[PDB]
């Protein structure tokens, strides 16, 4: 991958505040 | 209703295999938090009791993987559809300036697992970056969530 990189990282960490509670 | 995006496919396999060593079909309850945290996630015990309270509705003492992300899909989908995006800045936006800079995505990566130098980041950004400033905005980080 050269033109696509956030697309790959997003699948892993696209949402954190969904299961986060502070 | 049954499946979402590859997002499930990406962790429902690991949340299943990270702790399903007993060969009990699904992963344990007292350990689910850890299958959750082994993914880099920092949840609460009280919510861990809230989800163990929701899943132990059957009384099997284990936790299905294709149905738990669905729980995560509903934890964000109905609460706030506006903040659902801005929370990604809570994910990547470290410098809280509005732009998730190349050090932050790197610092993200380091938090998430990878270390990324100055010239290796100029690809992670350019991938989303429209103008090419070297600091990923909302619309660049966002379009790439739809672009494909």
């Amino acid at each position: 991958t050269r033109k696509k990189t956030f697309k790959e990282v997003a699948n892993a960490v696209k949402i954190s505040a969904s299961l986060m509670g502070t | 209703a049954d499946q979402l995006t590859e997002e499930q496919i990406a962790e429902f396999k690991e949340a299943f295999s990270l702790f399903d060593k007993d060969g009990d079909g699904t992963i344990t309850t007292k350990e689910l938090g850890t299958v959750m945290r082994s993914l880099g996630q920092n949840p609460t015990e009280a919510e861990l009791q809230d989800m163990i309270n929701e899943v132990d509705a059957d009384g099997n003492g284990t936790i299905d993987f294709p149905e738990f992300l669905t729980m995560m899909a509903r934890k964000m989908k109905d609460t706030d559809s506006e903040e659902e995006i801005r929370e990604a800045f809570r994910v990547f936006d470290k410098d809280g300036n509005g732009y998730i800079s190349a050090a932050e995505l790197r610092h993200v990566m380091t938090n998430l697992g990878e270390k990324l130098t100055d010239e290796e980041v100029d690809e992670m950004i350019r991938e989303a970056d429209i103008d090419g400033d070297g600091q990923v905005n909302y619309e660049e980080f966002v379009q790439m969530m739809t672009a494909k």
